[PDB]
RNA sequence: AAUAGGCGGCCGUCGAGGGCUCGGGUAGAAGACCCGGUUGAUAGGGCGGGGAUGUAAGCGGGAAGGGUCAACCGACCCGCUUAGUCCGCCGCCCCUAAUCGCCCGAG
RNA sequence: GGGGCCAAGGGUGGGGGUGUUCACCCAUUAAAGGGGAACGUGAGCUGGGUUUAGACCGUCGUGAGACAGGUCGGAUGCUA
RNA sequence: GUAAGGUCCGGUGGAGCCGCCGGUAUCGCGGAUCCUGCCGGGAGUAGCAGCGUAGUCGGGUGAGAAUCCCGACCGCCGGAGGGGCCAGGGUUCCACGGCAAUGGUCGUCAGCCGUGGGUUAGUCGGUCCUAACCCCGCCCGUAACUCGGCGCGGGGGAAAGGGAAACGGGUUUAUAUUCCCGUACCGCGGGGGUAGGUGCGGCAACGCAAGCCCGGAGGGUGACGCCUCGGGGUAGGCGGACCGGCCGAUGAGGCCGGCUAAGCGUAUAAGCCCGGGGAGUGCCGUAAUGGCGAGAACCGGGUGAAAGCGCGAAUGGCCCCCCCGUUAGGGGGGUUCCGCCGAUCCCUGGGGCCCGUGAAAAGCCCUCCGGGAAUUCCGAUCCCCCGCGACCGUACCGAGAACCGACACAGGUGCCCCUGGGUGAGAAGCCUAAGGCGUGUCGGGGGAAACCCGGCCGAGGGAACUCGGCAAACUGGCCCCGUAACUUCGGGAGAAGGGGUGCCUGCGGGUGCGUAACCCGCAGGUCGCAGUGACUAGGGGGGCCCGACUGUUUAAUAAAAACACAGGUCCCAGCUAGCCCGAAAGGGUUUGUACUGGGGCCGACGCCUGCCCAGUGCCGGUAUGUGAAGCCCGGGUACAACCGGGUGAAGCACCGGUAAACGGCGGGGGUAACUAUAACCCUCUUAAGGUAGCGAAAUUCCUUGUCGGUUAAAUGCCGACCUGCAUGAAUGGCGUAACGAGGUCCCCGCUGUCCCCGGCCGGGGCCCGGCGAAACCUCUGCCUGGCGCGCAUGCCAGGGACC
RNA sequence: ACCCGAAACCGGUCGAUCUAGCCCGGGGCAGGGUGAAGUCCCUCAACCGAGGGAUGGAGGCCCGCUAGGGGUGCUGAUGUGCAGUUCGCUCCCGUGACCCCGGGCUAGGGGUGAAAGGCCAAUCGAGGCCGGAGAUAGCUGGUUCCCGCCGAAUCAUCCCG
RNA sequence: ACCGAUAGCGAACUAGUACCGUGAGGGAAAGCUGAAAAGCACCCCGGGAGGGGGGUGAAAAGAGCCUGAAACCGGGCGGCG
RNA sequence: CUCGCGGGUGAAGCCGAAGUCCGCUGGAACGCGGCGCCGGAGAGGGUGAUAGCCCCGUAGGCGUAAGCCCGCAGGGUCUC
RNA sequence: CUAAGCCGCCCGGUGGAUGGCUCGGCUCGGGGCGCCGACGAAGGGCGUGGCAAGCUGCGAUAAGCCCCGGCGAGGCGCAGGCAGCCGUCGAACCGGGGAUUCCCGAAUGGGACCUCCCGCGGCUUAUGCCGCACUCCGGGGUUUAUCCC
């Protein structure tokens, strides 16, 4: 097991979802929040010094 | 069949309509009869059905011409024969 | 290393909590406001058995309107009515506080303070002696053989727990024992340290043997305190 | 998939519609230069994002 | 066999000889090899010989018994029956196909 | 029979315990020779021993653990 | 020009470029198992087999047909390759028009390309309720937060749990419980009547239309586990009669059709009741358990399911026949009974089990309390009529091509729900009906080999093969006789072993009204090598080691003697406890309370579990010594730093308990010489010197110990001895029935394992037509003796060699 | 600091559709055998008792290609595979400590573990993603035009050398 | 006194796009006809794709478009064979 | 402070000199040879080749609503 | 007049180096300009063109609507097409000021396993409009509920 067998339970529900507010489909459906940018678990974004991906979207890195 | 008909919750009846087809009728199981409130021995009187089978019908038909119903006769002269001797 | 069992208990994960909503309720005395100067009296209604109790419980209607779940005394019967107050009469399945009690009586269901609603002997097929009775203080012996003073206000229950004997018969079957522990999700089955690996277990190992005597300080810290406990002596004697 | 909500059925749809091949008026007005767009999609190789 | 041989015959300075195609195996992984090709029994077909199983279908009779002790049913047995079926074996008979055609080739 | 010379064309086999090579033993035999070929030969095979990861016993070590000490199990790729 | 390079000539090219001086720089490439792009040999080669080997003939279309279409034949699946439908996919669905690319070949075909379309709901589902659980506000903690948290208030949370209401026929290329027709139901509101407000029949169980509106309470229902059996019913199946059609010989016979939804009305069974009645040297009843003066037989009745019956409904569907048939159409007939089996599908009752107790709430029904309106009036749960009923999903596949695994992937998801006839115990195997398919998609040829994979057979021997009987082979179902050691008395056990088995003719028996159906015997006749004839379908026995057993484990080299287990025993803890999480707040055990919670070790069962507390741990005490800060006293400092002394907790020192706590349990001489050799015995020595058991052991180095049995032969196996290098009693000792894909030895039987290999079948291999790669590659590539970084295709001397 | 290469360490975040554990709600397992408790019946005797016949359906019971689950041997096919763990034969469990599904919770020195250092999305003796970061090495590899002149060393002392 | 399409920002262009991972997050390739479309009318062949003539242009630079190097492949010629 | 007045600044924007003369090559002159001109303009770009004078522009000037700033005049408050 | 094969030149194919070009990058002394949002921001989802897929721009008034001013004859985005339409009553374009501005989003009346759903009070005939989150500040009222404004 492990492998290709493994691959194939896959048909469950998914466990990111688009996400209202950012739009990714980033959203834990089962936990309630978006794994993006912090919908549903803070008012704020979720923004992290460490990450570049909020710069990509602007070109501003 | 649909996973909601696959529950064993459903009565499932193979029935052949009058233009030769075999189809699958399913129905919700009845409700289980009344029972006395003092000894838990079914009751008289009040017919067996759903909601919408009980509220089919008129309300001297589901429940016997006698004070307190929801208990059987032996309870029911039990306790007229106590609150009478009560009172005096 | 890794945590033990004991260490992974304390977090309140699913693995380790009590299913605490199969049961019928806790068990707890009417507030002691009712039960002071005043006499109450109620109606047995049934008697079910608790999933985790390891005693049966019972349902108690009073004439004041309230409904309440008590820990039924062996012989305790159907329809039987009980009092609890100073005035009960001395009789299996009736509350009284500890001074109105008789010396020589099986008690139990004890408050440890009056009115904290029983703490003492609640197990099944257990029950206390009461052995002297003073202005200050009333004497008890539990169920473990000590004897313990507690206030003479605080409330007992005149009998024996229902349900003793309980160990009479072995479980024989692992199934057995799987149902018996599942039922309040207690830890089963049960590994040994000795077999577990070092990074695991202070006694883990390749070969199979404590390394260091089993016997551990009272003062040791968090996730060494295996073996024997702060033991006095061991061994059988 | 049997059941949907309408929110997830309308995105589908708007990636349905833009499901197409280039118009031919337009290929001709940019003079063979305008021929693909990045939105070309098959249902059983490339699949969607949501 | 680099000393890369000998002899008989046919051919050249249009043409001896050969290949593909054809019917078959004394042969075979492709190639190759061997017999036959109207200068004909090579294969098929017909007839006959030899062999292998084991007595065909159909009909007549019998059959333990049953059946209104009648008609009729009946596993199975006997006679026509060394039968019937089959032959990657042989012999005889040109009835059928071995036809037509294409190509290389020294000077 | 014992010792030696020429002579390598041919032969030099079958079985019991043991992973064994070897050694020992059995019944035959003319005899049942010793060696080299990357201790010939795993892009020919088998995988019993040895030499990982699992586990047991004995001994040693406070312990983790170790033993050219035993013991059960433990993968063999290929279109030239 | 030594050279790095420079410059000219001929050609292509169509717009910029160079000499010298002085500056400047991402300034010069063959390597980095360098990076990016492109292209070679391998190669027109492998692969397009294995688990389901499927096509052929005639016709059609088209430029083009093994591959597309129709008919016939022949096949495969048939408890799934058939039917239905989730999640996931998201247009893959339908029609027309096509083959540049995709499809393992071709293609006129397509889940491919293009152009147009397609999903219709008061009743189906979401929407409502709550479960495990989650979020927000206050509060507390945190330097703080988007971080952690108890308690209060609020909300959410199931497309398989609970939960108002629709079922036939027809219609489209593609939707239909949604559209059309027919017949219904539910919720809200309205109109007209009526019951009731102010009414009756029964001893009773109860039968009844049995007043309206607001608020509250109670009861019931919603509402539940596992095992097992009886009763009632329905789908489905079988046999017979009869009417049409087909086949058959216009014989016998076989096959096909002979159909009936919701809704409305209608009642019995079990269960439970209600009156009468008054038993035992007892009656009554069930499959079984059982019931009776705490009221049985027995005679009456009440309530109470699935179903059946009537309307719906024969103008509908099905089958057949006739006239018109150039296209297009129009009519006439029937659709009826009996018997048997019978569910895993529904209803209903018993019984048994738990150290296991197998959800909640919304909703609905009834009853009871208070309050309000009503008399030329109020007014229904009853009858008739009318109006309204929102939002979102609805196509299609649902998988050996529509999902996930990079794929038209032999895996996984979903085999998730369902199954005619025969044989048969069987949802087994085999054949077959319906339904589906020839797309588990490259075809053609062939004594066309060798060899490989899968299968069948093999004379004589019968394990001589091998580490090892690996693999294969023997046995096999059912009936009747018969069955050992041992044992935990339950088992072992289907031990072992022996006999029978087909077909035909005719009788007897059980239940049954039955000459309906199922099952069990008897006698006779007869055929073959073989009668469970195919299919299905144990080989068996005796010792030893380990683990009691069922169970679990290293997903991807180890399934075990490893882990778990019930049982034994030890330790801590009386609750604000013990143990544990955390930075804190708070928390897990805990809706708990010693028959409990937590922490070790051994590991069923039977008999037992000896000695040692000196050491290392743990526990209790601590008179006494030491023992930090703080405090006090003296000196010092115009104040301190600094120095000396006293007080001095815990901890160590010291003392005592404790080994089912970690561990340990020795070593020299001589004897009792009725020979020799053993311990009775006397000397160092520690805390003590290994007791009961077992022993060349999964522990033994010498070792293949010695003796006995097994063989012709025994580094094996079993029994015994004890010299136990280096066994031993809960890191348990010994023994042990039953159990085991565990290791090990032997015996009968069996066989191609072997002597010793030989035939046959299917698929590859081989050839022909197509698609068409990759691993790998410094350039190359013959040998003997040598030199050499010490084993050279390439160097030296020789030998040989056409491509 | 001429250029490339480490295993590893640290911070903040992301994951329980695989798999491990536990909670709530659900679906499933042809057919046959054996025969525990319990409830009895009959005959001969009667001071003891002996013999025979039933019913009953329990089991971490038995046989079983039912479905479903597992993975012993062939060390079989395949091993640039159908498949980055599959196929065939053989074998084991198959009413229970059973198998499967939808909704939830436990998150990295942490979870979970019938304890194999197993499992935590093809990754586990400390997961993944980005950041510290171009980390460091006395160790391996590489380092691009030509001519002209001169032209070595592997020996002494000291360094965890 | 910067680079001149493997350079310069990752992106000179429908670029933080296509695409990969459940998820944090990761992330390409891709510029040029001609002065003017004057972008080949008509004929023969082919089922088509296209081929041959004939036209436009100073030049096919022919859209598979400025120059067209090397590697590789096919043919012709010279030399060996 | 502005019922009022004046000025400055402030968008899109406007003006802004000089060959497109003769011959040659060329598909096309921005090239070559000859003859001229402007220049506070010979920076740069386009235009069928490399253009001071073909075009945009440049050297130098002009205009601009709202808004902003300063001042005049008038009306007030406050400080010493 | 040797078959395969080998080297060199020429022609052709495959490929895309070099050269020339550049509306794009990179780096700079100086100068300018620097916050938006409950009067609902930024970021997203979905729509919007006659033929319209992507980007860009807009928002059911949807490659756009209105008004003063500048320019002065063409215009309908990247983007070379078909057919049409707009402009002299001054467009396109440009500076300034207005109108429209779906849904989600701090998201705010209450909910989100799907950027879609479900309410209560006033006005309004009806269409329809406004108000209703939490933690506070300054006030009023009462029911004293921290309830209403
Ligand atoms: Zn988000
Ligand atoms: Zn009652």
């Amino acid at each position: 097991g492990s492998g290709t067998a493994t691959f194939g339970k896959r048909n469950s529900t998914p466990t990111h979802i688009r996400c209202r507010r950012c739009g990714r489909v980033s959203y834990n459906v089962k936990k309630g929040y978006c794994a993006a940018c912090g919908f549903g678990r803070s008012r704020r974004l979720r923004k992290y010094r460490w990450s570049k991906k909020w710069k990509k979207k602007k070109n501003a890195h | 069949m649909k996973p909601m008909y696959r529950s064993r919750s459903w009565r499932r009846k193979y029935v052949r309509t009058p233009g030769g087809r075999v189809v699958i009728h399913f129905e919700r199981k009845k409700p289980k009869i009344a029972h006395c409130a003092m000894c838990g021995r079914p009751l008289n009187g009040i017919p067996r059905g759903r909601p919408v089978e009980m509220r089919k019908l008129p309300k001297t038909k589901k429940r016997p011409e006698r004070p307190m119903p929801h208990l059987c006769p032996r309870c029911m002269r039990k306790v007229m024969k106590e609150q009478i001797r009560a009172q005096l | 290393g890794k945590s033990l069992i004991q260490q992974r208990r304390g977090k309140g994960s699913p693995t380790f909590k009590s299913p605490s909503h199969r049961f019928r309720g806790a068990v707890k005395y009417i507030p002691l406001n009712y039960t002071q100067e005043k006499t109450l009296r109620g109606v047995v209604e049934e008697i079910m058995h608790d999933p985790g109790r390891t005693a049966p419980v019972a349902r108690v209607k009073f004439e004041n309107g309230i409904e309440k779940l008590i820990i039924a005394p062996e012989g305790l019967l159907v329809g039987q009515e009980i009092y609890i107050g100073p005035d009960a009469p001395i009789a299996v399945g009736n509350t009284l506080p500890l001074a109105k009690i008789p010396e020589g009586t099986y008690v139990y269901n004890i408050e440890g303070i009056p009115g904290d609603g029983g703490k003492y002997v609640r197990a099944g097929g257990t029950y206390a002696l009461v052995v002297s009775r003073e202005p200050d203080k009333v004497i008890v012996q539990l169920p473990s053989g000590e004897l313990k003073a507690f206030n003479p206000m605080c409330r007992a229950t005149i009998g024996v727990v229902a349900g003793g004997g309980r160990l009479e018969k072995p479980l024989v079957k692992a199934g057995k024992a799987y149902y018996k522990y599942k039922a309040r999700n207690k830890f089963w089955p049960t590994p040994r340290g000795v077999k577990m690996n070092a990074v695991n277990h202070p006694f883990g190992g390749k070969e199979h043997h404590p390394g260091k005597p089993t016997t551990t300080s009272r003062r040791a810290p968090p996730g060494r305190k295996v073996g024997h406990i702060a033991a006095r002596r061991t061994g059988r004697r | 998939a049997r059941n949907k909500p309408l929110a997830k059925k309308l995105r589908l749809a708007k990636a349905l519609k833009q499901n197409r091949r280039v118009p031919v008026w337009v290929i001709v007005k940019t003079n063979r230069r305008v021929l693909t767009h990045p939105k070309r999609r098959y249902w059983r190789r490339t699949k969607l994002k949501e």
